[PDB]
């Protein structure tokens, strides 16, 4: 989901305002 | 290798600062 | 005094250190 | 709301479980 | 003995109190 | 990977958290 | 500024830093 | 003590030994 | 209140998060 | 410089590009 | 186990601890 | 350099100054 997503090689800036609010 | 429990309390801090003042939300468990 | 954008980091630490497995909404913004 | 509240005084235990999923 | 326990997996919320004061 | 010294500076936060004002003996030695 | 609830838990990062392997007692209650 | 010595203006190395075990 | 010292810390981790895999110099000395 | 400039009320993102190498 | 984007976050936290009011410049690339 | 030297096993007091300003 985000943390198997994330915690495994970071995810990219974009990839994380997929899930901002 | 304690990760997610420990991991995810710093995803968070690259989250809200990519949001900026918008909100996220953080589910830790698949 | 940085704070919120800089306390909110360390907040949701112990947030889903209470929630253990759950997940939480992290909105900082009044 | 959360901040305001927490990053006051520091919220209770209990009162963090408010906020939880 | 705590670090070896707790930073394998994560300590319990209970076995956290054993070390405290 | 380094742990320990790195992974018990975040094993004390949740410590002192679930303690709240009491105190705790952190050593990080077998 | 909630401070000593969230200040501690980074002064103790210092403090086994500074310890090394060696350990120290940390008591967040004048 | 400890707190309100180190997290009003952060101690000294050397202070910090004091603490240590 | 300890800042600095203490806050610098964390400006670190969002400036090299902003860079990626540059690298940057940090001077907490006006 | 940039301590008591970010750590005042937070750089933006392009401010802290400007100290990246 | 994401580390370096992650680690380097704690080593520099150390790093001006170390150098107390010195500063010092990190690059998080071989 | 300095990530995979620290990020390994930790490096020294000493070997940190090296990389200080």
């Amino acid at each position: 989901g985000i943390v198997e997503q994330c915690c495994t090689s970071i995810c990219s800036l974009y990839q994380l305002e997929n899930y901002c609010n | 290798f304690v990760n997610q429990h420990l991991c995810g309390s710093h995803l968070v801090e690259a989250l809200y600062l990519v949001c900026g003042e918008r909100g996220f939300f953080y589910t830790p468990k698949t």
